[PDB]
Protein backbone atom coordinates (compact mmCIF):
# COMPACT_ATOMS: atom_id res chain seq x y z
CA UNK A 1 0.00 0.00 0.00
CA UNK A 2 0.82 3.72 0.01
CA UNK A 3 3.47 4.00 2.40
CA UNK A 4 4.85 6.96 4.74
CA UNK A 5 7.34 6.25 7.31
CA UNK A 6 8.81 9.30 9.53
CA UNK A 7 11.92 10.19 11.33
CA UNK A 8 13.83 12.07 13.20
CA UNK A 9 11.88 13.48 16.03
CA UNK A 10 13.13 13.29 19.81
CA UNK A 11 14.37 15.64 22.77
CA UNK A 12 15.77 18.80 21.68
CA UNK A 13 16.86 22.04 23.90
CA UNK A 14 14.40 25.09 23.53
CA UNK A 15 15.78 27.24 20.57
CA UNK A 16 17.15 24.48 19.25
CA UNK A 17 16.90 22.48 15.56
CA UNK A 18 16.01 19.45 14.13
CA UNK A 19 14.88 18.79 10.67
CA UNK A 20 12.24 15.79 10.25
CA UNK A 21 12.29 12.93 7.13
CA UNK A 22 9.76 11.24 5.76
CA UNK A 23 10.38 8.58 2.81
CA UNK A 24 7.81 7.70 0.85
CA UNK A 25 6.99 4.34 -1.16
CA UNK A 26 4.14 2.68 -3.55
CA UNK A 27 3.36 5.85 -5.26
CA UNK A 28 4.31 8.48 -7.67
CA UNK A 29 5.80 10.81 -4.65
CA UNK A 30 6.95 13.70 -7.25
CA UNK A 31 3.00 13.77 -8.68
CA UNK A 32 1.92 14.93 -5.17
CA UNK A 33 1.74 17.75 -3.07
CA UNK A 34 2.84 16.86 0.42
CA UNK A 35 1.88 17.97 3.88
CA UNK A 36 2.93 17.88 7.68
CA UNK A 37 0.42 17.96 10.17
CA UNK A 38 0.93 17.72 13.91
CA UNK A 39 -0.80 16.74 17.20
CA UNK A 40 -0.03 18.54 20.52
CA UNK A 41 0.17 16.19 23.63
CA UNK A 42 -3.60 17.51 24.09
CA UNK A 43 -4.45 16.02 20.92
CA UNK A 44 -5.14 18.91 19.19
CA UNK A 45 -4.50 18.89 15.69
CA UNK A 46 -2.34 21.67 13.84
CA UNK A 47 -1.51 21.57 10.10
CA UNK A 48 2.17 22.68 9.73
CA UNK A 49 2.86 23.13 5.99
CA UNK A 50 2.34 22.25 3.04
CA UNK A 51 4.96 22.03 -0.07
CA UNK A 52 3.92 21.79 -3.89
CA UNK A 53 4.59 18.74 -6.39
CA UNK A 54 7.56 20.42 -7.51
CA UNK A 55 8.70 22.24 -4.41
CA UNK A 56 8.05 25.44 -5.89
CA UNK A 57 5.33 26.52 -3.66
CA UNK A 58 5.55 26.01 0.20
CA UNK A 59 2.58 26.98 3.15
CA UNK A 60 3.00 27.11 6.34
CA UNK A 61 1.09 27.56 10.04
CA UNK A 62 1.35 31.31 11.10
CA UNK A 63 3.17 30.11 14.60
CA UNK A 64 5.83 28.51 12.26
CA UNK A 65 6.80 30.86 9.72
CA UNK A 66 10.33 32.13 9.35
CA UNK A 67 11.04 29.18 11.89
CA UNK A 68 10.21 25.98 10.14
CA UNK A 69 11.16 25.43 6.20
CA UNK A 70 9.14 22.35 3.84
CA UNK A 71 11.55 20.82 1.60
CA UNK A 72 11.41 17.85 -0.60
CA UNK A 73 13.89 15.40 -2.72
CA UNK A 74 11.63 13.90 -5.17
CA UNK A 75 14.96 11.80 -6.79
CA UNK A 76 14.96 9.80 -3.15
CA UNK A 77 11.37 10.09 -2.94
CA UNK A 78 11.70 12.26 1.24
CA UNK A 79 9.76 15.12 2.74
CA UNK A 80 11.58 17.10 4.81
CA UNK A 81 10.80 19.70 7.65
CA UNK A 82 13.20 21.26 8.87
CA UNK A 83 12.66 23.54 12.71
CA UNK A 84 14.20 25.95 14.39
CA UNK A 85 14.21 28.05 17.11
CA UNK A 86 12.05 25.53 18.57
CA UNK A 87 9.91 26.22 21.77
CA UNK A 88 7.43 24.32 24.32
CA UNK A 89 4.11 24.92 21.73
CA UNK A 90 6.18 22.69 18.84
CA UNK A 91 5.93 19.53 21.29
CA UNK A 92 3.84 17.35 19.50
CA UNK A 93 3.43 14.65 17.37
CA UNK A 94 4.53 15.20 13.48
CA UNK A 95 2.62 13.26 10.75
CA UNK A 96 3.54 13.62 7.00
CA UNK A 97 0.55 13.19 4.77
CA UNK A 98 -0.30 12.92 1.11
CA UNK A 99 -2.04 15.63 -0.23
CA UNK A 100 -4.55 15.06 -3.15
CA UNK A 101 -4.98 18.55 -3.52
CA UNK A 102 -8.23 19.11 -2.80
CA UNK A 103 -9.27 15.60 -1.87
CA UNK A 104 -7.83 15.55 1.39
CA UNK A 105 -5.25 14.47 3.10
CA UNK A 106 -5.02 10.57 1.81
CA UNK A 107 -2.60 8.65 3.68
CA UNK A 108 -0.56 9.43 6.81
CA UNK A 109 2.82 8.51 8.38
CA UNK A 110 2.40 6.96 11.90
CA UNK A 111 4.09 10.05 13.16
CA UNK A 112 7.11 11.06 14.67
CA UNK A 113 7.70 12.34 18.61
CA UNK A 114 9.26 15.86 18.87
CA UNK A 115 9.88 17.32 22.83
CA UNK A 116 11.25 20.28 23.29
CA UNK A 117 12.26 20.82 26.93
CA UNK A 118 15.30 21.66 28.72
CA UNK A 119 15.34 18.49 30.35
CA UNK A 120 17.20 15.40 30.60
CA UNK A 121 16.62 11.99 28.66
CA UNK A 122 16.03 9.86 31.89
CA UNK A 123 15.56 5.81 31.82
CA UNK A 124 12.81 4.43 33.03
CA UNK A 125 12.74 2.76 36.31
CA UNK A 126 10.57 -0.65 36.01
CA UNK A 127 8.68 -1.66 39.18
CA UNK A 128 6.23 -4.76 39.51
CA UNK A 129 3.40 -4.59 40.82
CA UNK A 130 2.17 -7.91 42.46
CA UNK A 131 -0.96 -8.69 44.71
CA UNK A 132 -0.78 -9.23 48.69
CA UNK A 133 -0.21 -12.65 50.49
CA UNK A 134 -3.87 -14.77 50.31
CA UNK A 135 -5.86 -11.53 48.53
CA UNK A 136 -4.21 -12.62 45.30
CA UNK A 137 -7.88 -13.56 43.98
CA UNK A 138 -7.38 -16.91 43.27
CA UNK A 139 -8.82 -17.42 39.81
CA UNK A 140 -8.18 -14.05 38.44
CA UNK A 141 -5.05 -12.20 39.50
CA UNK A 142 -4.33 -8.85 38.09
CA UNK A 143 -1.00 -7.84 38.07
CA UNK A 144 1.23 -4.63 36.70
CA UNK A 145 4.22 -3.11 35.74
CA UNK A 146 4.69 0.61 36.96
CA UNK A 147 6.72 2.46 34.83
CA UNK A 148 8.70 5.50 36.66
CA UNK A 149 10.50 8.57 36.18
CA UNK A 150 11.49 8.60 32.31
CA UNK A 151 12.25 11.22 29.68
CA UNK A 152 10.88 11.76 26.84
CA UNK A 153 8.31 9.96 25.79
CA UNK A 154 7.38 7.38 24.38
CA UNK A 155 8.11 4.19 26.16
CA UNK A 156 6.56 0.61 24.68
CA UNK A 157 5.78 -1.87 27.05
CA UNK A 158 4.38 -5.47 25.86
CA UNK A 159 3.83 -8.76 28.64
CA UNK A 160 5.95 -12.06 27.63
CA UNK A 161 6.99 -10.20 24.81
CA UNK A 162 3.59 -9.28 23.19
CA UNK A 163 2.54 -12.88 23.60
CA UNK A 164 0.27 -11.76 25.86
CA UNK A 165 -2.24 -8.99 24.49
CA UNK A 166 -5.44 -10.12 26.08
CA UNK A 167 -6.64 -8.40 29.25
CA UNK A 168 -3.66 -5.83 29.15
CA UNK A 169 -4.67 -2.08 29.59
CA UNK A 170 -1.54 0.40 29.30
CA UNK A 171 -2.13 3.50 30.62
CA UNK A 172 -1.16 6.71 29.00
CA UNK A 173 1.99 8.28 31.06
CA UNK A 174 1.45 11.54 33.32
CA UNK A 175 4.23 13.81 32.52
CA UNK A 176 5.08 15.90 35.93
CA UNK A 177 8.47 17.43 37.24
CA UNK A 178 10.05 16.80 33.85
CA UNK A 179 9.52 13.01 34.15
CA UNK A 180 6.79 10.53 32.79
CA UNK A 181 5.08 7.83 34.72
CA UNK A 182 3.13 5.36 33.70
CA UNK A 183 1.63 1.76 34.40
CA UNK A 184 0.11 -1.05 32.63
CA UNK A 185 -2.29 -4.44 33.89
CA UNK A 186 -2.96 -7.35 32.60
CA UNK A 187 -4.95 -9.73 34.37
CA UNK A 188 -4.12 -13.83 34.25
CA UNK A 189 -5.67 -17.13 35.40
CA UNK A 190 -4.15 -18.34 38.46
CA UNK A 191 -3.41 -21.61 36.77
CA UNK A 192 -0.44 -19.25 34.77
CA UNK A 193 0.67 -17.17 37.65
CA UNK A 194 3.33 -17.49 39.56
CA UNK A 195 3.82 -21.04 37.97
CA UNK A 196 4.33 -19.83 34.70
CA UNK A 197 6.51 -16.78 34.41
CA UNK A 198 4.66 -13.61 33.49
CA UNK A 199 6.87 -10.59 32.66
CA UNK A 200 6.75 -6.77 31.51
CA UNK A 201 9.04 -5.61 28.82
CA UNK A 202 9.98 -2.00 28.42
CA UNK A 203 11.22 -0.14 25.81
CA UNK A 204 12.41 3.47 25.76
CA UNK A 205 14.21 4.73 22.72
CA UNK A 206 15.11 7.20 23.86
CA UNK A 207 18.02 6.29 26.73
CA UNK A 208 18.15 2.91 24.41
CA UNK A 209 16.98 0.97 27.37
CA UNK A 210 15.28 -2.14 27.20
CA UNK A 211 14.14 -3.73 30.71
CA UNK A 212 12.18 -6.88 31.24
CA UNK A 213 10.79 -7.22 34.91
CA UNK A 214 9.32 -10.32 35.97
CA UNK A 215 6.51 -10.17 38.46
CA UNK A 216 6.95 -12.23 41.64
CA UNK A 217 5.15 -13.29 44.34
CA UNK A 218 5.65 -11.21 47.44
CA UNK A 219 8.10 -12.80 49.80
CA UNK A 220 5.71 -13.06 52.97
CA UNK B 1 -9.35 34.13 13.44
CA UNK B 2 -11.62 31.52 11.68
CA UNK B 3 -12.57 29.07 13.99
CA UNK B 4 -13.78 25.67 13.49
CA UNK B 5 -16.18 24.95 16.59
CA UNK B 6 -17.33 21.30 16.59
CA UNK B 7 -20.32 19.71 19.14
CA UNK B 8 -20.49 17.90 21.36
CA UNK B 9 -16.99 17.12 23.14
CA UNK B 10 -18.13 13.90 23.51
CA UNK B 11 -21.48 11.73 22.23
CA UNK B 12 -22.57 8.18 23.56
CA UNK B 13 -24.38 6.23 20.95
CA UNK B 14 -25.68 2.54 20.61
CA UNK B 15 -24.20 -0.03 18.23
CA UNK B 16 -27.02 0.33 15.42
CA UNK B 17 -28.05 3.37 16.43
CA UNK B 18 -27.23 6.78 13.90
CA UNK B 19 -24.73 9.43 15.18
CA UNK B 20 -24.80 13.04 14.12
CA UNK B 21 -21.88 15.13 14.61
CA UNK B 22 -21.61 19.38 14.00
CA UNK B 23 -18.93 21.69 12.92
CA UNK B 24 -19.50 25.37 12.81
CA UNK B 25 -16.92 27.54 11.33
CA UNK B 26 -17.29 31.27 11.77
CA UNK B 27 -16.79 32.49 8.48
CA UNK B 28 -18.56 30.50 4.98
CA UNK B 29 -16.06 28.67 3.54
CA UNK B 30 -16.66 28.70 0.24
CA UNK B 31 -13.90 29.13 -1.48
CA UNK B 32 -12.87 31.42 -4.79
CA UNK B 33 -13.64 28.87 -6.83
CA UNK B 34 -17.87 28.38 -5.55
CA UNK B 35 -16.17 24.98 -3.96
CA UNK B 36 -16.33 24.07 -0.20
CA UNK B 37 -13.19 22.33 0.82
CA UNK B 38 -14.64 21.45 4.30
CA UNK B 39 -13.06 17.55 4.88
CA UNK B 40 -13.94 14.46 7.82
CA UNK B 41 -11.31 12.96 9.48
CA UNK B 42 -11.54 9.68 11.97
CA UNK B 43 -8.89 8.89 14.45
CA UNK B 44 -9.07 5.80 16.20
CA UNK B 45 -7.40 4.44 19.93
CA UNK B 46 -3.30 4.32 18.60
CA UNK B 47 -3.90 5.18 15.03
CA UNK B 48 -3.28 8.36 12.81
CA UNK B 49 -6.01 10.14 11.65
CA UNK B 50 -7.99 8.88 8.67
CA UNK B 51 -10.04 10.75 6.24
CA UNK B 52 -13.57 9.71 5.83
CA UNK B 53 -14.95 12.80 3.46
CA UNK B 54 -13.89 15.47 1.42
CA UNK B 55 -15.45 18.76 -0.42
CA UNK B 56 -18.26 18.47 2.17
CA UNK B 57 -20.15 14.91 0.92
CA UNK B 58 -17.79 12.69 -0.82
CA UNK B 59 -16.69 9.57 0.51
CA UNK B 60 -12.87 8.64 0.04
CA UNK B 61 -12.13 5.15 -1.41
CA UNK B 62 -13.03 2.36 0.78
CA UNK B 63 -15.10 4.54 3.33
CA UNK B 64 -18.32 2.35 4.29
CA UNK B 65 -21.71 4.03 2.84
CA UNK B 66 -22.57 4.53 6.65
CA UNK B 67 -20.41 7.76 6.88
CA UNK B 68 -22.02 10.64 5.05
CA UNK B 69 -21.47 14.39 5.10
CA UNK B 70 -23.67 17.37 4.70
CA UNK B 71 -24.24 20.98 4.68
CA UNK B 72 -23.00 24.71 3.43
CA UNK B 73 -21.65 27.82 4.31
CA UNK B 74 -21.03 27.63 7.63
CA UNK B 75 -22.73 24.46 8.98
CA UNK B 76 -21.97 20.92 8.39
CA UNK B 77 -22.52 17.50 9.92
CA UNK B 78 -20.86 14.20 9.92
CA UNK B 79 -23.42 11.36 9.99
CA UNK B 80 -23.05 7.44 11.02
CA UNK B 81 -25.77 5.45 10.03
CA UNK B 82 -25.47 1.93 11.82
CA UNK B 83 -22.85 2.23 14.63
CA UNK B 84 -20.17 -0.57 15.10
CA UNK B 85 -18.11 -0.49 17.50
CA UNK B 86 -15.06 -0.01 15.01
CA UNK B 87 -16.20 3.68 15.22
CA UNK B 88 -15.16 4.71 18.28
CA UNK B 89 -12.42 7.84 18.43
CA UNK B 90 -12.69 11.11 17.58
CA UNK B 91 -14.02 12.55 14.13
CA UNK B 92 -12.36 15.87 13.62
CA UNK B 93 -13.78 18.66 11.10
CA UNK B 94 -11.05 20.33 8.66
CA UNK B 95 -11.38 23.25 5.93
CA UNK B 96 -9.09 24.45 3.54
CA UNK B 97 -11.22 27.10 1.87
CA UNK B 98 -9.35 29.48 3.32
CA UNK B 99 -6.28 30.07 4.37
CA UNK B 100 -5.00 28.77 7.27
CA UNK B 101 -6.22 25.33 7.06
CA UNK B 102 -7.79 24.81 10.40
CA UNK B 103 -9.51 21.92 12.00
CA UNK B 104 -11.66 21.16 14.55
CA UNK B 105 -11.09 20.90 17.87
CA UNK B 106 -13.08 16.90 17.69
CA UNK B 107 -15.62 14.80 19.10
CA UNK B 108 -15.36 11.89 20.61
CA UNK B 109 -17.83 9.33 19.70
CA UNK B 110 -18.07 6.83 22.13
CA UNK B 111 -20.33 3.35 22.05
CA UNK B 112 -22.79 3.17 24.62
CA UNK B 113 -22.83 -0.42 26.43
CA UNK B 114 -24.38 -1.35 29.50
CA UNK B 115 -23.73 -0.17 32.76
CA UNK B 116 -20.52 -2.05 34.04
CA UNK B 117 -18.84 -1.85 37.46
CA UNK B 118 -14.88 -1.88 38.01
CA UNK B 119 -12.98 -4.88 38.90
CA UNK B 120 -10.67 -2.47 41.60
CA UNK B 121 -6.77 -4.31 42.48
CA UNK B 122 -4.56 -2.07 45.16
CA UNK B 123 -0.58 -2.45 44.85
CA UNK B 124 1.46 -1.18 48.19
CA UNK B 125 4.76 0.12 46.70
CA UNK B 126 7.09 -2.35 45.28
CA UNK B 127 10.04 -3.46 47.93
CA UNK B 128 12.31 -2.29 45.19
CA UNK B 129 11.06 1.33 44.86
CA UNK B 130 10.66 1.16 48.86
CA UNK B 131 14.54 0.58 48.54
CA UNK B 132 15.14 3.76 45.81
CA UNK B 133 13.43 6.08 48.48
CA UNK B 134 10.17 6.69 46.54
CA UNK B 135 6.63 4.94 47.32
CA UNK B 136 3.50 4.87 44.89
CA UNK B 137 0.52 3.05 45.82
CA UNK B 138 -1.17 1.44 42.87
CA UNK B 139 -5.03 1.46 42.28
CA UNK B 140 -6.32 -0.18 38.58
CA UNK B 141 -10.18 -0.09 38.13
CA UNK B 142 -10.36 -2.26 35.06
CA UNK B 143 -13.22 -2.61 32.08
CA UNK B 144 -16.13 -0.30 33.75
CA UNK B 145 -18.52 1.79 31.77
CA UNK B 146 -19.45 4.88 32.30
CA UNK B 147 -16.40 6.72 32.36
CA UNK B 148 -16.98 8.89 34.81
CA UNK B 149 -15.67 7.94 37.80
CA UNK B 150 -14.49 9.53 41.28
CA UNK B 151 -11.63 7.50 43.18
CA UNK B 152 -10.67 8.53 46.71
CA UNK B 153 -7.69 7.56 48.59
CA UNK B 154 -8.01 7.58 52.48
CA UNK B 155 -4.25 7.38 54.52
CA UNK B 156 -5.64 5.83 57.82
CA UNK B 157 -8.86 7.65 57.50
CA UNK B 158 -7.91 11.02 56.13
CA UNK B 159 -8.90 11.71 52.91
CA UNK B 160 -5.78 12.69 50.61
CA UNK B 161 -6.16 14.57 47.73
CA UNK B 162 -2.65 15.74 46.91
CA UNK B 163 -0.36 13.89 45.13
CA UNK B 164 -3.02 11.53 43.42
CA UNK B 165 -3.14 11.17 39.72
CA UNK B 166 -5.83 9.49 37.52
CA UNK B 167 -5.28 7.85 34.17
CA UNK B 168 -7.60 6.71 31.56
CA UNK B 169 -7.48 4.33 28.27
CA UNK B 170 -9.48 5.03 25.51
CA UNK B 171 -12.63 2.96 25.12
CA UNK B 172 -11.84 -0.48 24.20
CA UNK B 173 -13.32 -1.61 20.99
CA UNK B 174 -13.32 -5.54 21.90
CA UNK B 175 -15.78 -4.71 24.97
CA UNK B 176 -16.60 -0.64 24.79
CA UNK B 177 -15.13 -0.63 28.33
CA UNK B 178 -12.70 2.02 29.86
CA UNK B 179 -10.02 0.75 32.21
CA UNK B 180 -8.19 3.62 34.59
CA UNK B 181 -5.03 3.73 37.00
CA UNK B 182 -5.20 5.71 40.49
CA UNK B 183 -1.66 6.40 41.78
CA UNK B 184 -0.52 7.96 45.23
CA UNK B 185 3.04 9.21 45.18
CA UNK B 186 4.67 9.92 48.35
CA UNK B 187 7.68 9.95 49.79
CA UNK B 188 8.81 6.98 51.40
CA UNK B 189 9.07 8.37 54.65
CA UNK B 190 5.79 9.48 54.68
CA UNK B 191 4.73 6.04 53.60
CA UNK B 192 5.94 4.56 56.36
CA UNK B 193 4.69 6.78 59.19
CA UNK B 194 0.80 5.57 57.85
CA UNK B 195 -0.95 1.91 58.10
CA UNK B 196 -4.17 2.14 56.59
CA UNK B 197 -4.13 2.89 52.87
CA UNK B 198 -7.65 2.50 50.82
CA UNK B 199 -8.71 3.38 47.35
CA UNK B 200 -12.38 4.47 47.45
CA UNK B 201 -14.72 3.89 43.97
CA UNK B 202 -17.58 5.65 43.36
CA UNK B 203 -19.26 5.10 40.41
CA UNK B 204 -22.94 5.04 39.22
CA UNK B 205 -23.21 1.14 39.32
CA UNK B 206 -23.30 1.47 42.98
CA UNK B 207 -24.62 3.42 45.78
CA UNK B 208 -22.38 2.30 48.05
CA UNK B 209 -18.39 2.37 47.60
CA UNK B 210 -15.66 -0.16 45.67
CA UNK B 211 -13.43 0.02 48.58
CA UNK B 212 -9.70 -1.91 48.24
CA UNK B 213 -7.72 -1.20 50.81
CA UNK B 214 -4.64 -2.47 52.66
CA UNK B 215 -2.56 -2.50 56.10
CA UNK B 216 1.19 -1.81 55.31
CA UNK B 217 2.47 -4.15 58.52
CA UNK B 218 0.69 -7.30 56.68
CA UNK B 219 0.93 -9.88 54.03
O1 LIG C 1 0.88 28.14 -7.09
C1 LIG C 1 0.32 28.53 -8.14
O2 LIG C 1 -0.04 27.80 -9.10
C2 LIG C 1 0.04 30.02 -8.26
C3 LIG C 1 -0.72 30.45 -6.98
C4 LIG C 1 -2.23 30.44 -7.24
C5 LIG C 1 -2.66 29.03 -7.82
O3 LIG C 1 -3.12 28.94 -8.96
O4 LIG C 1 -2.48 27.92 -7.02
C6 LIG C 1 -2.91 28.16 -5.69
C7 LIG C 1 -2.92 26.76 -5.06
N1 LIG C 1 -1.54 26.26 -5.03
C8 LIG C 1 -1.12 25.16 -5.64
O5 LIG C 1 -1.83 24.39 -6.30
C9 LIG C 1 0.35 24.84 -5.36
CL1 LIG C 1 0.38 23.41 -4.19
CL2 LIG C 1 1.19 24.51 -6.84
C10 LIG C 1 -3.23 26.78 -3.65
O6 LIG C 1 -2.71 27.85 -2.97
P1 LIG C 1 -3.43 29.12 -2.33
O7 LIG C 1 -4.85 29.16 -2.64
O8 LIG C 1 -2.56 30.17 -2.92
C11 LIG C 1 -3.11 29.09 -0.59
C12 LIG C 1 -3.35 27.80 0.05
C13 LIG C 1 -2.40 27.23 0.94
C14 LIG C 1 -2.62 25.99 1.59
C15 LIG C 1 -3.76 25.26 1.35
N2 LIG C 1 -4.10 24.04 1.96
C16 LIG C 1 -3.19 23.17 2.40
O9 LIG C 1 -1.97 23.39 2.42
C17 LIG C 1 -3.79 21.87 3.05
F1 LIG C 1 -3.89 22.10 4.37
F2 LIG C 1 -4.99 21.64 2.57
F3 LIG C 1 -2.98 20.86 2.89
C18 LIG C 1 -4.71 25.81 0.50
C19 LIG C 1 -4.51 27.03 -0.15
C20 LIG C 1 -3.38 25.53 -2.99
C21 LIG C 1 -4.34 24.56 -3.34
C22 LIG C 1 -4.33 23.30 -2.67
C23 LIG C 1 -3.38 23.02 -1.68
N3 LIG C 1 -3.42 21.78 -1.02
O10 LIG C 1 -2.57 21.57 -0.03
O11 LIG C 1 -4.23 20.90 -1.39
C24 LIG C 1 -2.42 23.96 -1.34
C25 LIG C 1 -2.41 25.19 -2.03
Amino acid sequence: EVMLVESGGGLVKPGGSLKLSCAASEFTFSTYIMSWVRQTPEKRLEWVATISSSGTYTYYRDSVKGRFTVSRDNANNILYLQMSSLRSEDTALYYCARRDYYDGFTYWGQGTLVTVSAAKTTPPSVYPLAPGSAAQTNSMVTLGCLVKGYFPEPVTVTWNSGSLSSGVHTFPAVLQSDLYTLSSSVTVPSSTWPSETVTCNVAHPASSTKVDKKIVPRDC
Amino acid sequence: DLLMAQTPLSLPVSLGDQASISCRSSQSLVHSSGNTYLEWYLQKPGQSPKLLIYKISNRFSGVPDRFSGSGSGTDFTLKISRVEAEDLGVYYCFQTSHVPPTFGGGTKLEIKRADAAPTVSIFPPSSEQLTSGGASVVCFLNNFYPKDINVKWKIDGSERQNGVLNSWTDQDSKDSTYSMSSTLTLTKDEYERHNSYTCEATHKTSTSPIVKSFNRNEC
